[PDB]
């Protein structure tokens, strides 16, 4: 039903020469974003408590 | 039912009708299993329905 | 002993239909018998009298044994026309078996060793 | 004195929620590309002569 | 070469020997685990991207 | 099976038991044993 | 490579031909069900011998630590 | 065609690639796979403390403590080893379930089996001689208390005893002799594995219908090698939570006090997965009989393949007793960690002689009753 | 056969008792074996020593003179282990000139000579880190200069140097990583020489005559034990003698004083079996050059089965350039002992010079000449 | 005789030798490596 672009296939995907490049873009860009989310969530939750809540507080 | 109940009682650290609507969703779910579908929706609904009017 | 062996096999009878009511009823789902679950591998007797059987015999069961395997892989057991049609107690090893066996026992009475071994890979 | 029997327990918390979902992503790509690997045995027909 | 002088075939009207002399392109496969998608059905899978 | 299904389909047989002088020679190493126990330790006053 | 002899016909189709993952949805409850029923007896077997031994040695224990008050 | 030319080819693609496995396989298939990859962690993070750890009893606990804070990454290396030891013992005692599950000791597969047991008594006695390096309080007292019982020898049992110690008592030639052990014994492991997987390549696996399954083989690098990574990840994820969220959960508080010869604890024990042979130890008042009572175990783990009748699902009355036998040895795990006690002492009896009346009279007279009820 | 019943026994009878070797083959096809005992000779010694040795500064210097006066036998076990490395490096390096000597790695045997170079490289390094952990001057002072002479790879030099050493300098980090990496690199070494014994078995060995030796071969496990036996007793023989009679003889008298990093020792000269390496390095007046030249040897080792044309006798020219090739090698074995002197200096050069000669083009020229001299 | 000694014999020709699309498609996994040591080390904006 759902099927991939043959034209996103024949740039992307063909070779493993242009693959493997595009694969570690998307692996940082995926590491970034996972870090961000854990990131903000941690200090959201834990707000007032951390170190630099205290630092930022005698400024 | 008992259990589920008193779980989300003692999760939520507060008494209300939440905890007896997810009980029933969860026992009515465990008894609709396996059948054709209106049921795997309709069993909970019953259930969470008897919890509510209990409450 | 002989007091109470007069009646012990009645008992053993009674037990061995029930044992094989319950198991031919767990082996007729895959489409086995009872004489499917002996392994050339595992005995020497058995790989001796799986030579001795006509080749239709062997096509058979190893037809048996992959429609077994190919249902235990799918998760699934036979449908119920198949499943009414299943003989898990229809035997076409037992009697060349228990020749083997007699044999090898004669064999061992007067010092003689069975004339195969067990199978050898590599 | 619990800060000094444990004094990474935050960077730990830290790493394990994003190890712990790094890797429940992971499980479920994974099962993707074993149920994929093994579809055409999964669906194979098979017809014989048997009927028993 | 002929199939019966190669393949030495069992005699009668077997469902393995119907098949061998006129297969169907009515295949029907398993779909307990695997639903098919409609036969003929052309492009780069989605696989790929997933 | 070989250990005790062999026994119990009545292929153990006095006639296919090792014989008594069979078991005389190999129960000999014992003594080979004990010696060769005796030659790595030394623990004896059996010299005198 | 130990030739078996056999007669069949065998059918395969690409997988990429198929779907991969919506079955299990609609399969999971009943694998549930099936897989309890399949193990039902020994697992309860064995939560019966194992929590009645530990229940009973326990309950043993804490009458012994109770015999030994003035 | 190029795996023809070079034979490290050739043998990787004979056993890894085109290795042909029973289509049916199921995820209880996958202990082996996670125990090799458990010991291979074993054997990376152990490596990399063995650059921190001084084999000192003036320095072990204090370089320690200091791989913990200084060492960048070395908090999560030690958890990870001390935690892939449990996870080790996880996967490998499932493993052996499985196989005393559906017989698969038997023939002709009795030298994989063989090769088994020798592979668990080598994994125990390096995992023991592993928890003495850290030198807290149950490192030495465990090593004491155990080390002990050679003097049930009679006549040379003291002098054994005191050649293995290096002296008369746990000190430092015990510590620095148990890191040369604990360093060598893992590759006799690795060794050992080799040979027990090129055991059972001989034949093959079995399935899980226990039936001849040469008409239904597939390759094993396409299919298995997916299926394997499966449960790898859900091995990952139990292990990033016992190392991050749960690090001293299956541990002991009291191995983070230094060593005292002269304080012992109120309780010793040891890690949860020798506590099973620790209960039947502790169940017999009698040193001797203990030890003996181990060496049975033992041996009858070896006599398996050749006392044992009866397999899986279809050899139903035995596949209901491994159940009893199951909870039997949960039930010695759960006495071990508990204090002497007249009901302990004739619970962990009972335990004792069921576990043996399991493995000498049930396997082989059960499954002959069973054999001659299928097939007789 | 008892030995077609058993995997196990198929295997070591197929490899170790009816393999068939050439009938012909001298006493100089003895030091595969020689090399193999002198391996499990160095790993049981050390094993051994490693219970009584601390990987520790301010301890290791102790331990050590622990070891040899008051440990039982351990004056033994330390004289053996030190000298042990000698006697291996003494074998290796006969067995690839025996190698050079014959065209040994010749088609179709290039994976055997391949593999036997990786090993080589890994003895050079396994001696060289277990040479760093006695802890003295010499220790102290080898590793300094050459672990820093990785800042000759421009940018990422002093990076990898500060890496390597844990800190700024040479200190208790590089001596505790060094005890863990070269106890961990000889299980590397056997399984490494166990594969190169397989690759060898595929084909067969040479012979002295340089013929093919199919219709004449014999078993080996009857004839060449016990001529492998009349050389194991031969190298027991100058074993015992260096180990009683002249334990220190080999070494250097500067390794019995303590490490002190602000002093350094008038001359810095490393063990003898890697002097000829040192002499190159020393020569080239860059450091950077030095390096490339030392990589250069090594690749052209390893390219000697692609590039080497010419074997034994009946190939005289080659023959007789061997000992041109020898002489070449051991002055600059003698080289690296001395001062750096301007005469020494360019005779250094010209021996690096000629090295590479016969290496890259005597061996490829002078053998197609041959070649073409002999069937042409 | 594999190596020059093939070069020696004649057997290695204009033919028998790679293309310059064989070369242009193993040459492309130089990027490969690059790219994937840049991912590696990540030395953001270092270049000069
Ligand atoms: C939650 C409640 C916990 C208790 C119930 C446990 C699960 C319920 C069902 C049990 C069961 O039979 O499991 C198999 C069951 C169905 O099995 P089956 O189809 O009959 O047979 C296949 C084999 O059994 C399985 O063989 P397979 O190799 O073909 O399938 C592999 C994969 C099946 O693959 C999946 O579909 C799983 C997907 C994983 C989710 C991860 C999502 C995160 C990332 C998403 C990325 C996905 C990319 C795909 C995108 C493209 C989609 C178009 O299954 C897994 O590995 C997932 C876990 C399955 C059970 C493990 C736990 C058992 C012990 C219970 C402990 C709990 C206490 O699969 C699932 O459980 C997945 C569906 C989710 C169920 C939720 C309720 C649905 C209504
Ligand atoms: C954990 C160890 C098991 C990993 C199994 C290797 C594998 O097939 O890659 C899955 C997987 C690759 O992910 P994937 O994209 O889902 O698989 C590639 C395609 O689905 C399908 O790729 P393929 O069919 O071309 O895979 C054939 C496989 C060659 O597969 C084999 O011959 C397997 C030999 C070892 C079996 C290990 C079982 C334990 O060669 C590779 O492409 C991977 C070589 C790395 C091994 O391996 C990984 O890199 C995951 C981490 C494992 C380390
Ligand atoms: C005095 C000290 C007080 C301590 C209080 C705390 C003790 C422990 C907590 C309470 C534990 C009791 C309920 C445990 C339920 C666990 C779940 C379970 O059993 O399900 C498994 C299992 C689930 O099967 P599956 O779902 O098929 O796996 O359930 C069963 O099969 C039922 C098990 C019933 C057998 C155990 C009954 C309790 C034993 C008490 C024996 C007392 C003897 C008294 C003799 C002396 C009299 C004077
Ligand atoms: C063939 C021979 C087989 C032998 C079988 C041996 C047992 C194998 C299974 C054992 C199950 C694990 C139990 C470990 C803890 C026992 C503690 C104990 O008895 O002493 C209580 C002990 C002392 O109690 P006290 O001395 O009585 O006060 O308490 C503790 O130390 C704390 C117990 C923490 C329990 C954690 C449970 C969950 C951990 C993770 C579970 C993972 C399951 C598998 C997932 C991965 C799959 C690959
Ligand atoms: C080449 C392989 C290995 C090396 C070099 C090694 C090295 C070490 C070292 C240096 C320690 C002390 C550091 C510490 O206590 O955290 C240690 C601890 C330990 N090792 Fe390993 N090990 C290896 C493999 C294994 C294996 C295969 C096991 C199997 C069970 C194991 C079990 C343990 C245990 C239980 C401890 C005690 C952990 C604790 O409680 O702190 N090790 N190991
Ligand atoms: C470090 C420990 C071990 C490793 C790496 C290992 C590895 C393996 C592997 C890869 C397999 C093939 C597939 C599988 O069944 O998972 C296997 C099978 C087997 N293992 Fe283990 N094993 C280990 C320990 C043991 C132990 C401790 C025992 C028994 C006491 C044992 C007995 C068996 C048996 C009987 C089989 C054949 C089962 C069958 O194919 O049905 N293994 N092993
Ligand atoms: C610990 C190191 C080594 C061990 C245990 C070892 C072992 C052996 C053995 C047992 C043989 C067969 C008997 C013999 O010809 O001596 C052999 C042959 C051979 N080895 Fe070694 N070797 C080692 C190092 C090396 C090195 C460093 C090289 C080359 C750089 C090498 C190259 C060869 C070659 C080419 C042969 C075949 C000789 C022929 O058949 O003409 N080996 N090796
Ligand atoms: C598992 C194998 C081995 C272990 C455990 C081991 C252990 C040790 C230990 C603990 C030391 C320091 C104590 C001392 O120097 O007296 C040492 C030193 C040394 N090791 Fe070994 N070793 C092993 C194998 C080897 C091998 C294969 C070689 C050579 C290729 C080697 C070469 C040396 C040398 C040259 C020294 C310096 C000895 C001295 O000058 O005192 N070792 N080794
Ligand atoms: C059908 O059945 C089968 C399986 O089941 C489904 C399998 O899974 C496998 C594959 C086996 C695996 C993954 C187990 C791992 C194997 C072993 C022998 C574990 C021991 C090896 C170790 C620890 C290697 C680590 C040591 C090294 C690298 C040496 C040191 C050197 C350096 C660090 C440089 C096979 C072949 C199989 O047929
Ligand atoms: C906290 O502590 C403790 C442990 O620890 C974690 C324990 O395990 C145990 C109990 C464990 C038992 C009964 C099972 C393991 C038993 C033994 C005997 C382990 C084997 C080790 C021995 C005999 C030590 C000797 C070492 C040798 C011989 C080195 C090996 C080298 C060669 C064979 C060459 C207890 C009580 C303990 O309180
Ligand atoms: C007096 O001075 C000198 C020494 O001193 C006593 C020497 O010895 C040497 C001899 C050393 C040479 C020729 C170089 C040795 C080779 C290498 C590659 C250097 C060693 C590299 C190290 C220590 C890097 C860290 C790596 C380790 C520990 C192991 C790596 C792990 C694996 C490969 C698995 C010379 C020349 C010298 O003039
Ligand atoms: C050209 O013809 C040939 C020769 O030339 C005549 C040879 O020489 C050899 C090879 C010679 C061999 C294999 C014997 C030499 C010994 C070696 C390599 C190892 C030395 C080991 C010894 C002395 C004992 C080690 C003892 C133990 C317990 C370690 C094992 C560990 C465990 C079991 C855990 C071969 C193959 C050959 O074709």
């Amino acid at each position: 039903v759902m099927r991939l672009s043959e034209a996103l296939y024949q740039t992307f995907f063909k070779r493993s020469t242009v693959y493997i490049p595009m694969l570690l873009v998307g692996a940082y860009f995926s590491n970034e974003a996972i870090d961000y989310a854990v990131d903000k969530m941690w200090t959201t939750r834990n707000k007032g408590k951390l170190f630099s809540d205290i630092i930022a507080e005698r400024t | 039912f008992s259990f589920t109940d008193a779980t989300v009682e003692n999760m939520r650290g507060k008494h209300d009708m939440t905890s007896g609507m997810v009980a029933g969703a969860v026992t009515g779910f465990l008894f609709g299993m396996g059948r054709p579908m209106p049921q795997p929706v309709a069993w909970p609904l019953a259930f969470a329905g008897a919890a509510v009017a209990a409450d | 002993t002989s007091l109470l062996k007069q009646v012990a096999l009645p008992v053993f009878n009674s037990l061995a239909t029930t044992y094989r009511s319950v198991v031919g009823a767990k082996l007729a789902k895959y489409g086995l018998r009872f004489d499917d679950l002996q392994d050339p591998l595992k005995d020497e007797d058995v790989a001796e009298a799986l030579r001795r059987l006509p080749p239709d015999v062997v096509v058979a069961r190893n037809c048996r044994l992959r429609r077994a395997l190919d249902l235990s892989c799918k998760h699934e057991a036979l449908p119920k026309d198949l499943l009414e049609k299943q003989t898990p107690e229809l035997s076409y090893l037992q009697d060349v078996l228990n020749e083997v066996r007699a044999e090898r026992r004669e064999r061992a009475q007067l010092g003689a060793p069975a004339p195969y071994t067990r199978i050898y890979y590599d | 004195l619990a800060w000094a029997s444990y004094p990474y327990q935050d960077e730990m918390r830290v790493m394990g929620i994003k190890a712990c979902l790094m890797i429940s992503i992971l499980i479920g790509f994974a099962a993707y590309s074993k149920r994929l690997r093994w579809a055409p045995i999964k669906s194979q027909r098979i017809v014989m002569d048997v009927v028993n | 070469s002929d199939a019966v002088e190669v393949f030495k075939p069992e005699t009668g009207l077997t469902p393995t020997n119907r098949l061998s002399m006129a297969p169907t392109p009515y295949i029907k496969y398993d779909e307990h685990n695997h639903k098919r998608f409609p036969p003929g059905t052309e492009g780069r899978p989605f696989a790929y991207f997933v | 099976p070989i250990g005790v299904w062999s026994v119990f389909q009545g292929y153990v047989t006095p006639a296919r038991l090792p014989s008594i002088q069979t078991l005389t020679r190999v129960g000999a190493w014992g003594g080979v044993v004990v010696v060769g126990g005796l030659y790595m330790v030394q623990p004896w006053d059996w010299l005198a | 490579r130990q030739n078996i002899p056999l007669r069949e016909i065998l059918y395969q189709l690409s997988p990429y031909q198929q779907d991969v993952i919506r079955q299990t949805f609609t399969n999971a409850p009943k694998t549930f069900l099936r897989f309890f029923k399949e193990k039902g007896v020994g697992l309860a077997t064995f939560g019966v011998l194992f929590f009645g031994i530990k229940g009973y040695t326990e309950h043993e224990m804490h009458q012994e630590r109770l015999a030994e008050r003035y | 065609r190029m795996h023809n030319k070079i034979q490290l080819l050739s043998v990787l693609n004979t056993h890894l690639v085109a290795y042909p496995t029973p289509m049916n396989l199921n995820y209880s298939w996958n202990g082996g796979s996670l125990a090799g990859m458990m010991l291979a962690s074993q054997m990376l993070t152990g490596i990399l403390l063995a650059m921190h750890y001084v084999g000192h009893v003036d320095y072990a606990f204090a370089s320690v403590q200091h791989l913990m804070t200084d060492v960048p990454s070395g908090m999560i290396l030690r958890y990870a080893h001390a935690n892939g030891a449990s996870l080790f013992f996880i996967v490998v005692y499932l493993h052996v379930l499985r196989g005393m599950y559906y017989g698969s000791g038997a023939q002709p597969r009795e030298i994989v089996w063989i090769s088994g047991v020798v592979i668990l008594l080598v994994m125990i006695i390096t995992a023991f001689i592993g928890y003495v390096l850290p030198w807290g309080q149950m490192s030495f007292w465990g090593a004491t208390v155990i080390t002990s019982l050679a003097t049930a020898i009679p006549v040379v049992g003291k002098h054994i005893m005191y050649w293995l110690w290096g002296g008369f008592s746990v000190d430092n030639p015990t510590l620095n002799r148990f890191y040369s052990f604990h360093y060598t014994l893992p590759f006799i492991l690795a060794g050992l594995s080799v040979f027990h997987i090129a055991a059972l390549h001989q034949y093959g696996s079995t399935n899980p219908l226990g039936v001849n399954s040469q008409s239904s083989l597939i390759s094993f690098g396409s299919y298995f090698g997916a299926k394997d990574l499966v449960g790898a990840l859900f091995l990952a994820l139990v292990f990033s939570i016992l190392v991050f969220f749960y690090p001293d959960l299956l541990g002991h508080p009291d191995n983070l006090i230094p060593a005292n010869p002269y304080s012992t604890p109120q309780h010793i024990v040891p890690e949860w997965y020798f506590l099973w042979v620790y209960a039947i130890l502790r169940s017999i008042p009698n040193k001797a009989m203990g030890v003996l009572a181990i060496g049975l175990v033992f041996a009858s783990l070896f006599a398996m393949p050749f006392i044992g009748l009866g397999g899986g699902k279809f050899r139903i009355i035995t596949e209901w007793l491994y159940w009893t036998f199951l909870a039997d040895v949960l039930l010695l795990t759960w006495l071990g960690g508990n204090e002497i006690t007249p009901i302990t002492s004739f619970v962990g009896q009972c335990c004792t002689a069921y576990l043996f009346f399991y493995l000498l009279v049930c396997q082989p007279l059960v499954g002959y009753l069973e054999t001659q009820f299928a097939h007789g």
